[PDB]
């Protein structure tokens, strides 16, 4: 088949900027090369079709470029609208064939996360579990590590991690950490306690709270 | 106004088969082919195949050769795909697109019908509130949080104080454990705000037909 390759995957940009996202076919496929948009509600739409022509309705400052196996989709002034995903297609030979997707996201200055810890709730604790809950709320770069301890110990496992999408009105991200214990373990330990870790400190941020002081 | 109405969301067993539906309007349906296209976060967009509405004829990504069937009922303008045989790598959003031509673009796309393939049952979340350790806050803002813990299908909907209260406001994305979902949010407010005025977790799981209204309580 014919390999479509879009070597960056996520591409940070500011808001008024140039920005071109790469295309590269695995063989010539003229100008049979597609553009498609694609946001967190699940719209796909058609931006550029056929290399270079604007589809109905989109914005002028969407312009494509490109032929035999190198393309390029480009935005002359980026508006925080097209913080989407965008998606290179092929049409030149069967199977038709897609990109694996260009993210882009918007540049901002750096931002230590706000890290709050939250015991098990008594609900939680009458039903017979424990979930121990960290945000590291509004920070940014996205890289960041989690730490948990328990009376001292490194605990991994049990812990699940997830993250927000860019919030889309102040640029950051956030994650939460929630470290998931039996009802009887985390009452055969006393000190729980999560550490955030982030470029804009060479000191972990640290939360902490004794079971039940 | 070409419009691609897909059918709804489906929640299926490991080994068995599902029929999704794609109706087509706003244009003569028999001059456009209808394709279908599934996008995973594990292999992006795949096009799967394309139908001719006249006469039903049928091409196929190999790589979709016995997993789909692609049907038509042209007096309704409606198109067909089964999938059978299903697994977790079949969980995906399947989307229905048209073209006039496989060289020309897929310009319109269906909204997407999302197929979850699980042996997990659906289920109600629990929803645990977050206050604050009894000792908080310590500043000008205060931190409160739900957890949503236990349920499948996805998807929920969470909001904070029915939505009146949206600013500063973190809902991270579903995670699987002991393979039941568990969502979390955090909402920021100043601390003249809480526990003065009320904040409620608001929470609702369409599957299970379930709404839990959850008030964020200081700890004894």
């Amino acid at each position: 088949d014919i390999q479509m390759t879009q070597t960056t995957s996520s591409l940070s940009a500011s808001l008024g900027d140039r920005v071109t996202i790469s295309c590269r076919a695995s063989q010539d496929i003229s100008n049979f090369l597609n553009w498609y948009q694609q946001k967190p509600d699940g719209t796909v739409k058609l931006l550029i079709y056929y290399t270079s022509r604007l589809h109905s309705g989109v914005p002028s400052r969407f312009s494509g470029s490109g032929s035999g196996t190198d393309f390029s989709l480009t935005i002359s002034k980026l508006e925080q609208e097209d913080i989407a995903t965008y998606f290179c297609q092929q049409g030149n030979t069967l199977p038709l064939t897609f990109g694996a997707g260009t993210k882009l996201e918007l540049k901002r200055a750096e931002a230590a996360p706000t890290v709050s810890i939250f015991p098990p709730s008594s609900e939680q604790l009458t039903s017979g579990g424990a979930s121990v809950v960290c945000f590291l709320n509004n920070f940014y770069p996205k890289d960041i590590n989690v730490k948990w301890k328990i009376d001292g110990s490194e605990r991994q496992n049990g812990v699940l991690n997830s993250w927000t999408d860019q919030d889309s009105k102040d640029s950051t991200y956030s994650m939460s950490s929630t470290l998931t214990l039996t009802k009887d373990e985390y009452e055969r330990h006393n000190s729980y306690t999560c550490e955030a870790t982030h470029k804009t400190s060479t000191s972990p941020i640290v939360k902490s709270f004794n079971r039940n002081e | 106004e070409v419009q691609l109405q897909q059918s709804g969301p489906e929640l299926v067993k490991p080994g068995a088969s599902v029929k999704i539906s794609c109706k087509a309007s706003g244009y003569t349906f028999t001059d456009y082919y209808m394709n279908w296209v599934k996008l995973s976060h594990g292999k992006s967009l795949e096009w799967i195949g394309d139908i001719v509405p006249n006469n039903g004829d049928t091409t196929y990504n190999q790589n979709f050769r016995g997993k789909a069937t692609l049907t038509v009922d042209k007096s309704s303008s409606t198109a067909y795909m089964e999938l059978r045989s299903l697994t977790s790598e079949d969980s995906a959003v399947y989307y229905c697109a048209r073209f006039s031509n496989y060289v020309y673009p897929f310009d319109y796309w269906g909204q997407g019908t999302t197929l979850t393939v699980s042996s997990a049952k659906t289920t109600a979340p629990s929803v645990y509130p977050l206050a604050p350790v009894c000792g908080d806050t310590t500043g000008s803002s205060v931190t409160l949080g739900c957890l949503v813990k236990g349920y499948f299908p996805e998807p929920v909907t969470l909001t904070w104080n029915s939505g009146s209260l949206s600013s500063g406001v973190h809902t991270f994305p579903a995670i699987l454990q002991s393979d039941l979902y568990t969502l979390s949010s955090s909402v920021t407010v100043t601390s003249s705000t809480w526990p003065s005025q009320s904040i409620t977790c608001n929470v609702a799981h369409p599957a299970s037909s379930t709404k839990v209204d959850k008030k964020i309580e200081p700890r004894a």
